[PDB]
RNA sequence: AGCACCGUAAAGA
């Protein structure tokens, strides 16, 4: 088993510090700086922040779990600096896109040698600091590229969000590639598993690593509860956390008598003076239709009003005179002229930018927005608004889970404006204080891993001498966090010194797990000629490997069963519109033949992968795999690819804007990865048709410049 | 209250859219004569591109601009 | 030629479920993109160093690519850019393995790890490219008393 | 929470 030594510090009240270091290795704590320090800040730093400092002094990796709001990023800017001044390079991984430009501008703006990189653009990329995504830094942990040897400093930003289940893989498996001779930062949020991740992180590294762990937060909250039509706010908990329930009960009494709200309810924030607001609701058309009804209100003077159309006339003047002439755009310019926005992730990105810049400035005070905010931005506010718990994640109409109410919680606040915040949920149901109490004081849930193997994994791993998945497996999370749930039949076992599980869970403490998953995948690779006995590679899979957007098995099938060799130019951007979609869509549209035909081809080729991979028994389905590609929009990229009007083509589905302009960028990136695939092979008429099919899609707005760059 | 903008939005890009020495000898004096190899100063000329009747009008209104 | 697939070179066909290749039995390293390999310097050019394999052209090993004493990894500036010569001799041995392959035929080739860089002394041979079955580890460390 | 489906009672012409 890992074995691994954990410890404590002596330090004062304000956070608490922890490390973790190799079970062998006796403790000598950090030591004062040397000099000059590498950035001076006007104000005083917390104890959190001068410990993380300390530590990055000293050349040791730190992990950081404290809420937003509290100047978390920086020990960012500290250890930038300070690898600008020892001539090393750094990288700081930021997954969202968005978040990514704006940390861009604010180290463009102080140290003026950075370099970002992302899906869709790439500045300065022979700079000491490297802002981007962490699927780019993956592929070149794979690839070797000219930066692993040069950077020594990786600084991660929402780790948290590693809980996922589609992209949890990266972080660690970009961790596991990483050399013992780095060194790096997390930023999370609040988690009680640190000890475990930081034990991870050194068993992994064979390298010591601290943990910073606080509560402590500059601008309390002041939680309120609404109930439907009770015109009375009710309080649950204060700034000292004392939670009194006489109040939520009084509130649940107010819901069982009760058997154009949240207007009143912005009504009554407004002549209470607690502008500015933010609106949580779990949806698309409820954040619209509120705006809808609360235009009548007007929150600017006309001077403000003059401002806004300046500013955006400054922004979508990059624009063309007719994506100007847009419904959006037109029937959204008075809500912004009257203080009241709306963002969703079905708006186009323009809008988007400029909404989240105006709520910077606040020349809007009631924002309708679902999660987006939650997660990727620093613009805090007076008070929030949940318009109601209940929300759509995975499969489950779960309930709200008190990491994401904490999540969005942390929005409210404004440093030095606001003396506190004011959070306040709807609700219109009865809720007995087990939940509620587990829902707003509850603590937050722990760092669980997906980690759930993958064919693109596999392959560029088959690539390499080095490095096999077994290692990977074993150094995951997944496997890490199943050594302190092994103690209990172990702990029987001990009891006992039954003898079956004692055998077992002997030869299975320090072994393997989701193993079986690999040697199905292996079985599948070489049925399908991406590999061969012995495991190793074969063609198709250095053909596969170029791909990591799609389902690559097939589309490499597709290749060398002969499809896109007869067809046009577009039609194959619409059979790979089939594979970037992934929404569900009213009415399936009616296709041609000349178009539809070649779908025929693709599902039966999708049929041949799904009895393939039955017949080794990886549990999975057929009707499911093939219709998880979606050809919803094939007829929209045909006359997309003809050369027409953005407005011509919002009509022809029932889908919002900003989902067709992820399909159709995912899919100039697939057009990217199978022009190089082509390349990789040998053919040449191919490559010259995507690259093609690229030329035609980019035209006037799905590829416009980020407002923030 | 507030009637103005604030700077770090002002500041991107969508919205800013010896000695001398007198000789007595050449102290007023001026060259007399220059070395010149240029057909121009010499002799006037056309524009070098052109068209006759519809090839490129583009080149029709250059040659209207430059020829006077 | 005039719709009809014509062979260009003597050995067995290969057909893949729609892909007609041949394997002839004698060529040069063509470059892979994971394939280990060994490599004589040749030339020290200002930014790199350039490097003969069996390959149709001259190999490249780029100054940001070899390892550095140790895991004294900052960064390249020109002390490294002298130090080019007095540490990788004209003549001397790599055992590295390919980055990329460019358009141009050429292979770029790194180091990821400290298992690779450059050799001791041991011995050498030069053989034929398709005489090596494609498989894993080439690095072997035999019973005999030996490693290859 | 929502959207859709089915049945049910009632009113007018
Ligand atoms: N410890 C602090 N004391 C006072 N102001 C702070 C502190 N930390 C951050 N700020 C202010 O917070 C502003 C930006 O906050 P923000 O970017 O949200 O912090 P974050 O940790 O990156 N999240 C800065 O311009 C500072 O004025």
């Amino acid at each position: 088993m890992p074995r691994v030594k954990v410890q404590s510090v002596e330090t004062v009240e304000g956070c608490t510090h922890e490390v973790a270091l190799p079970a062998e290795e006796d403790y000598l704590p950090l030591k004062p700086r040397v000099g000059k320090a590498a950035k001076e800040y006007p104000f005083i730093l917390d104890a959190f922040q001068r410990e993380a400092i300390q530590c990055v002094d000293n050349n040791q990796s730190v992990l950081v779990s404290a809420h937003t709001s509290a100047g978390k990023t920086v020990c960012a800017e500290y250890a930038i600096a300070l690898a600008l001044r020892e001539k090393q390079r750094v990288i700081f991984t930021s997954p969202i896109k968005a978040l990514s430009n704006q940390k861009y501008r604010e180290m463009y703006e102080e140290f003026q040698d950075v370099g970002l990189m992302t899906g869709d653009v790439t500045i300065n990329p022979t700079a000491s600091c490297l802002v981007m995504t962490t699927e780019i830094l993956r592929s070149m942990l794979y690839r070797g590229s000219e930066v692993m040897r040069e950077v020594a400093w990786v600084i991660f930003d929402e780790i948290h969000y590693m809980r996922d289940s589609e992209r949890g893989v990266v972080w660690e498996e970009t961790i596991i590639l990483l050399p013992d001779n780095v060194h790096y930062v997390f930023l999370s949020a609040t988690i009680p598993n640190a000890r475990q991740f930081a034990e991870w992180i050194c068993h992994l590294h064979k390298q010591p690593c601290h943990v910073i762990y606080t509560d402590y937060r500059p601008t309390p909250l002041q939680h309120y509860i609404f109930p439907a039509g009770g015109d009375g706010l009710h309080l649950v908990v204060d700034e000292n956390g004392d939670f009194r329930e006489d109040n939520f009960n009084t509130a649940m009494q107010v819901l069982r008598d009760a058997g154009s709200n949240v207007f009143k309810i912005v009504k009554m924030i407004m002549e209470r003076n607690f502008q500015p607001v933010i609106i949580f609701s779990f949806s698309k058309k409820d954040c619209e239709a509120y705006a809808l009804q609360m235009t009548k209100l007007d929150f600017n003077t006309d001077e403000e009003k003059k401002m806004v159309e300046e500013v955006f006339s400054n922004a979508i003047d990059c624009l063309s005179d007719e994506d100007k002439k847009l419904p959006q755009v037109e029937h959204v310019l008075p809500l912004l002229k009257r203080g009241i926005g709306i963002h969703h992730g079905g708006l186009l990105p323009i809008l988007k930018e400029t909404i989240e810049i105006l709520f910077s400035e606040g020349l809007i005070k009631a924002l309708f927005a679902t999660e987006t905010f939650a997660m990727g931005i620093n613009m805090p506010a007076r008070t929030v608004l949940f318009t109601n718990a209940r929300k759509f994640d995975g499969k489950d109409f779960r309930w709200i889970s008190s990491g994401e109410y904490i999540q969005m919680s942390g929005r409210a606040g404004r440093r030095g404006m606001d003396d506190r915040g004011i959070v306040i949920l709807m609700v219109d149901e009865k809720m007995s204080p087990t939940i509620g109490k587990q829902l707003l004081k509850g603590s937050a849930d722990p760092l669980n891993s997906a980690f759930h193997l993958t064919y693109n994994m596999v392959l560029n791993l088959l690539r390499v001498e080095e490095i096999n998945p077994e290692y990977m497996l074993e150094k995951s999370f997944y496997q890490f966090q199943h050594y302190r749930a092994i103690p209990g039949v172990v702990e029987k076992v001990k009891n006992s010194e039954d003898i079956k599980s004692a055998k077992r869970e002997l030869k299975k403490a320090r072994t393997v797990l989701q193993m079986d998953e690999l040697k199905c995948r292996k079985r599948v690779l070489r049925r399908l000629g991406f590999a061969t006995s012995s495991d190793v590679i074969e063609m198709k899979g250095r053909v596969a490997c170029e791909i990591s957007s799609a389902d690559e098995l097939l589309l490499t099938e597709m290749m060398f069963n002969g499809l896109f060799n007869d067809l046009s130019a577009e039609q194959a951007t619409a059979l790979l519109s089939c594979f970037v979609f992934q929404e569900n869509s009213s009415e399936m549209p009616k296709l041609t033949e000349q178009l539809a035909g070649p779908l025929r081809q693709m599902q039966e080729c999708a049929k041949r992968i799904a009895k393939v991979s039955a017949e080794a028994k990886l549990e999975i389905d057929e009707e499911t795999y093939l219709s998880s590609f979606k050809p919803h929009l094939m007829d929209v990229v045909y006359t997309w690819a003809t050369g027409a009007t953005f407005a011509h083509i919002c009509k022809m589905t029932d889908v919002f804007e900003g989902s067709i302009i992820r399909c159709m960028r995912r899919l100039e990136e697939l057009l990217r990865q199978m022009c190089q695939a082509a390349k990789a092979i040998g053919n040449t008429e191919l490559e010259n048709k995507f690259a093609e099919g690229i030329t035609k899609i980019k035209r006037d707005i799905v590829f416009a410049a980020s407002l923030y760059l | 209250r507030k009637t103005r903008l604030s700077k770090n939005l002002l500041r991107m890009k969508f919205m800013q859219r010896h000695w001398y020495l007198d000789l007595p000898e050449l102290k007023e004096k001026e060259s007399f004569i220059i070395e010149e190899q240029s057909f121009l100063l010499c002799e006037d000329l056309l524009y070098g591109r052109m068209s006759f009747r519809g090839f490129n009008p583009e080149v029709e209104k250059l040659m209207l601009q430059m020829n006077a | 030629g005039e719709e009809k697939l014509i062979a260009s070179v003597a050995g067995s066909v290969e057909r893949v479920n729609k892909l007609i290749c041949v394997k002839a039995l004698k060529t040069r390293y063509i470059g892979e993109v994971g394939d280990i390999v060994v490599g004589r310097i040749t030339e020290v050019q200002q930014k790199r160093w350039k490097v003969e394999t069996n390959s149709r052209l001259d190999s490249v090993l780029l100054l940001s690519s070899m390892n550095l004493p140790g895991g004294e990894l900052r960064r390249r500036s020109a002390e490294d850019e002298l130090a080019m010569r007095g540490f990788l001799q004209e003549g001397d041995l790599i055992s590295a393995e390919v980055q990329a392959v460019f358009s141009d035929g050429a292979v770029s080739l790194h180091t990821r790890s400290l298992k690779y860089g450059k050799l001791g002394q041991g011995v050498l041979v030069q053989v034929s490219p398709s005489l090596v079955k494609r498989q894993k580890t080439h690095f072997h460390d035999l019973p005999c008393g030996a490693s290859v």
